[PDB]
């Protein structure tokens, strides 16, 4: 028994999308499907329902008059149609089946789908820029020296990052990429080292963007004036 | 001689059907005329594997197969006359200036009733009379009183329901039980259940009767038990086989079972003469309990209200306790059910009206009174469909030919309560027409209506529970 | 019209403690309250249903309960595979909408520590672009609740700076955090001194890293 989502990706604000949820191992004509989105950095939210024993639908006021949910009962599939697609809709959409029974006894949302990502935005697929967050020339001698690389202005997520060509992850902090002002994204990578092996050791943070074909390397070094 | 009543009744049912049906002038979703027209349009244009799946949000199919077959037959006989009536998705909401398609349907209901309801009741009263040597006029009056029952004559001809069929099949079952053809009474009841599933309000009695008669009362007759268990199963299978073979398989059986018995949504959201419309205005169950708990307590409450009668039959089955145990069971289902509606008092009214052939005068007075109360609790429904003139004309004629204008049980505590119920009726048709609600309790007369009927129903219910035990004492069968 | 108020949003516990999460509904009209668990990034998993009945395959240490409208989830022995987010969920009937709580992130506890604070001026190769970004980095601190303030020449800089974090470490359970104040080349060439003041329970007197524009 397993559900599978399909259909979702970069759509300009105002377009439309058809999300499909294929069921396998149970009949959807008796399971009262639900759709549920999780926005990036938020809590699980509910969007739309379908009962399938009487076809009673129901929506979240956020998405009323813009979403239309249905179920192909013969081939055991569920469909969601998004029409206006405001910008506050980027999320991970799950299709979940909840089985009710006589006398109002439900059994919870026991089968979830692995979710599909909707990015209701507008930004030509761009490649990153890499500025080295150098180590301060006054880093604590014999203490710690934290440095890294700031990768800015890139789109669609995600981005693969590495140090010393993947061979040096001994204390590497890669902070979740933020959605900066311009609608693009950006993030940074930091790594700590002992102040003894600062001037002699050399590190080059490597960045890889598969959805724009851009791969770069930036050697971080002590900026001395 | 005695065939002019059977004709005046049909003329009455014809003239009551010149008033507006349920839903005239209502674009979005019409009433119950449009549901039936839609079924007649949908059954003859789709395969048998889409009747219960086709369009569940615009008057889907809510009744078991026999209703579908009935609608199919009538749809053929009617798409003969004019085809543009029952077209697929085109003739949706069909209203004609000529009043064509408003006569064909009003005549299909008359025909189905003449077939499935008149002979049953007439043969019942004939059997009773001939068994008790009732003067032919004694039978004819008891048979005229049963055919002019206002509640059914207005809920069928004027609101457009096919209830006369579901009740006539059950009257056939009761007749078979009288004549002692149990193997055929089982089948007639299994048919009555497959037209409208609201006939299951008698199963707790039919089951006990057939069982105690087969394996307990006379002997441990094991052949009759097999004959009955095979009649039931053969009829169920022959009625549900078209869905299986010609349908889709078990998927069709499951979809039909869950369309017939739907899940409940809401909590006491309709104004009925229930035990809950009347106490939900003090206890506010919505703020104390959950819906699971209420759906459990209503079941316990209805099962505890029909157990005493079920067991009295299953332990002492006879042919003079049938009407009372049927009342005791069906009224119990009506009072304490989680979801009851304004109608569904026709189910408790079939056995009640059957008691219009009794010999006493207390019985006939209680019967007439409860018929008036049952009609009265339907004014809110028959007032939003028009039907102000037909309501009054039937309310007057039924009482007139009975003798209620020329009359109450015998006591000081019965006559007073009955006259008080009448006085509190005649004061709702005066606070409803002239004086406007308090404007701070918008529907205050509708609640007085839900409430002044519950008292009468729950006193008649206990009177029947009294008749079951005080009678049934080697009692006549002539009383 | 149908909501669930989960309490709270964050609470620390050690391996072995007993934990209890509450969730109260604006009205007790259905005991169909299910409790789901979610790890970071995966799909939720049904733990409890009917507000008291345990799922199949779920450990024995999960027990739900209801008292009027104050449903509760109890973990009688928090094992290392029990730190995640936990949601209630209430549904009235079939044709009606449902609602999820806000989420109760349970995390591991440790000793209150004091984080490191660094500040990097904008990169040379970036000022050639037209925008600069001063970075203020807090490292290895607990709990997550911290305070970062930006001051460029003694002002209450607010609006043009964004701060992000990580999730709790797996080897010592210490957070990291990085704030960045971005300035168009003009604003940057308008000031000289750039500093950030870090306030953490572990730091008695708020630390303040700084530098001059050069
Ligand atoms: C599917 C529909 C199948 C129709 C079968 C239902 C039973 C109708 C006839 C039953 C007669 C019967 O049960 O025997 C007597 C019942 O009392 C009685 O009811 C005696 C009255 C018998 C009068 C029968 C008049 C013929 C019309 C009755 C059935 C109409 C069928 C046409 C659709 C004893
Ligand atoms: C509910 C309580 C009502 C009792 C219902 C039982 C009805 C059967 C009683 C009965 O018929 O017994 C006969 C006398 O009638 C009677 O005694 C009928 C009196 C009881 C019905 C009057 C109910 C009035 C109270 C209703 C509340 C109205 C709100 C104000 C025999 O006669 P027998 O008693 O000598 O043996
Ligand atoms: C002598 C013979 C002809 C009597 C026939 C008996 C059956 C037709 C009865 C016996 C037990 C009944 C059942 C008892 C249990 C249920 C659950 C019940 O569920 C509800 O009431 C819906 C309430 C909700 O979930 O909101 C619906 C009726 C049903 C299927 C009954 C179906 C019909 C049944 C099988
Ligand atoms: C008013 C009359 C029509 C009531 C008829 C009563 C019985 C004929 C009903 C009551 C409970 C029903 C059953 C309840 C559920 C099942 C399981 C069902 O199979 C499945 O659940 C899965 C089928 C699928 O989805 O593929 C097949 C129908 C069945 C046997 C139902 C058969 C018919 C039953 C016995
Ligand atoms: C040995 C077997 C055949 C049991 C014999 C007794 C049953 C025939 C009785 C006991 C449980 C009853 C049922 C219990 C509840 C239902 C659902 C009812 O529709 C409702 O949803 C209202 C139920 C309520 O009161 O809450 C219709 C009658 C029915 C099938 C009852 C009809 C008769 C039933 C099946």
């Amino acid at each position: 028994v397993q559900l599978v989502e399909s259909g979702g990706g970069l759509v300009q604000p105002g377009g439309s999308l058809r999300l499909s949820c294929a069921a396998s191992g149970f009949n959807v004509y008796s399971s009262s499907i639900h759709w549920v989105r999780q926005a990036p950095g938020k809590g699980l939210e509910w969007v739309a329902s379908i009962s399938s024993y009487s076809g009673y639908t129901s929506y979240a006021d956020s998405v009323k008059g813009r979403f239309t949910i249905s179920a192909d009962t013969s081939k055991n599939t569920a469909y969601l149609q998004m029409n206006s697609l405001r910008a506050e809709d980027t999320a991970v959409y799950y299709c979940a089946r909840e089985y009710w029974s006589w006398y109002s006894y439900s059994y919870g949302i026991d089968y979830w789908g692995q979710g599909t990502l909707v990015t209701v935005s507008s930004a030509s697929t761009k490649g990153p820029s890499v500025f080295p967050l150098a180590p301060s020339s006054k880093s604590t001698s014999g203490g710690t020296a934290a440095l890294g690389c700031l990768v800015k202005d890139y789109f669609p997520e995600p981005v693969t990052v590495s140090w010393n060509s993947g061979a040096l992850t001994s204390g590497v902090h890669t902070f979740p990429a933020v959605l900066q002002s311009s609608g693009l994204y950006s993030l940074s990578s930091v790594v700590t080292v002992p102040s003894s092996s600062l001037g002699t050791q050399t590190y080059i943070c490597n960045v890889n963007h598969k959805p724009s074909n851009t791969k770069v390397d930036k050697k971080v070094e002590p900026k001395s004036c | 001689p005695e065939y002019i009543i059977f004709v005046c009744a049909v003329i009455l049912r014809c003239t009551i059907g010149l008033g507006p049906y349920s839903g005239k002038g209502s674009p979005p979703l019409y009433g119950d005329f449009e549901a039936q027209r839609h079924w007649m349009e949908i059954t003859q244009h789709l395969p048998l594997s889409k009747w219960y799946w086709y369009d569940l949000q615009y008057w889907g199919l809510d009744y078991p197969p026999l209703t579908a077959f009935h609608s199919y037959l009538l749809g053929l006989i009617g798409s003969f006359f004019n085809p543009s009536w029952f077209a697929l998705e085109k003739s949706r909401g069909f209203e004609s200036p000529d009043n064509g398609l408003k006569t064909y349907m009003r005549s299909t209901v008359i025909i189905s009733d003449i077939l499935f309801y008149f002979p049953a009741v007439i043969y019942f009263t004939k059997w009773l009379g001939r068994y008790r040597n009732q003067s032919p006029i004694g039978q004819s009056i008891a048979a005229s009183a049963i055919l002019f029952q206002p509640s059914l004559m207005l809920i069928d001809h004027g609101h457009f329901q096919y209830n006369s069929v579901m009740l006539g099949l059950t009257a056939y079952a009761i007749n078979n039980l009288l004549d002692e053809y149990y193997a055929m009474a089982a089948v007639c009841f299994v048919l009555s259940i497959c037209f409208k599933q609201m006939a299951l309000y008698y199963a707790p009695i039919f089951f006990a009767y057939l069982l105690s008669r087969s394996l307990l009362f006379p002997k441990f007759n094991i052949a009759r038990l097999t004959v009955i268990a095979f009649a039931t199963l053969a009829t169920f299978a022959i009625i549900f086989a078209p869905l299986y073979f010609l349908g889709g398989g078990l998927k069709n059986i499951h979809q039909c079972i869950h369309r017939i018995f739907p899940f409940a949504r809401g909590i006491f959201e309709d104004k009925v003469a229930n035990f809950w419309c009347v106490t939900n205005v003090f206890v506010k169950y919505k703020e104390r309990f959950t819906i699971q708990q209420l759906q459990l307590y209503s079941l316990i409450a209805t099962v505890i209200g029909f157990l005493p009668a079920m067991i009295m039959t299953l332990l002492h089955p006879k042919k003079h306790l049938l009407p009372y145990v049927l009342i005791a069971c069906s009224m119990s289902f009506f009072l304490f059910s989680f979801q009851v509606h304004e109608k569904t008092i026709l189910i408790p009214l079939l056995p009640i009206t059957l008691l219009y052939s009794s010999t006493d005068w207390n019985v006939l007075s209680l019967v007439s009174w409860i018929n008036n109360v049952a009609l009265f609790t339907l004014w809110p429904l028959l007032k939003k469909d028009g039907l102000h003139l037909q309501y009054a004309v039937s309310f007057l004629l039924s009482n007139w030919l009975i003798g209620n204008f020329s009359l109450l049980p015998y006591n000081v505590v019965w006559k007073s309560f009955i006259i008080g119920t009448y006085i509190a009726m005649g004061f709702y048709h005066f606070l409803d027409q002239f004086v406007a609600p308090p404007s701070k309790y918008p529907d205050l007369w509708v609640l007085l209506n839900c409430a002044v009927g519950f008292i009468c129903f729950s006193i008649f219910w206990l009177w029947s529970y009294y008749k079951i035990f005080t009678s049934g004492s080697k009692s006549m069968k002539d009383l | 019209d149908i909501q669930m108020t989960q309490s709270p949003s964050s609470l620390s516990a050690s391996v072995g403690d007993r934990v209890t999460i509450t969730c109260r509904a604006s009205q007790s009209v259905s005991s169909a309250v299910a409790w789901y668990q979610q790890k970071p990034g995966k799909a939720p998993k049904l733990l409890i249903y009917s507000a008291s009945s345990l799922y199949s395959g779920v450990p024995s240490r999960f027990s739900g309960s209801r008292s009027g409208t104050d449903f509760t989830l109890t973990i009688s022995s928090l094992q290392p595979e029990d730190f995640a987010t936990y949601y209630c969920q209430q549904s009235y009937w079939v044709g009606y909408p449902i609602t999820f709580g806000q989420g109760t992130k349970v995390e591991i506890k440790r000793t209150v520590a004091a984080p490191s604070v660094f500040i990097f001026p904008p990169s040379d190769s970036q000022l050639k672009s037209g925008t600069a970004s001063v970075v203020c980095l807090l490292n290895n601190f607990y709990p997550r609740e911290a305070k970062v303030q930006w001051k460029v020449d003694n002002a209450l800089q607010s609006g043009n700076s964004q701060e992000s974090v990580t999730e709790q470490d797996s080897k010592d359970s210490t957070y990291s955090l990085s704030s960045t104040l971005t300035l168009s080349k003009a604003d940057y060439e308008k000031h000289k001194v750039y500093a950030c003041e870090v306030t953490h329970q572990g730091l008695s007197s708020p630390v303040t890293k700084s530098f001059n524009r050069g």
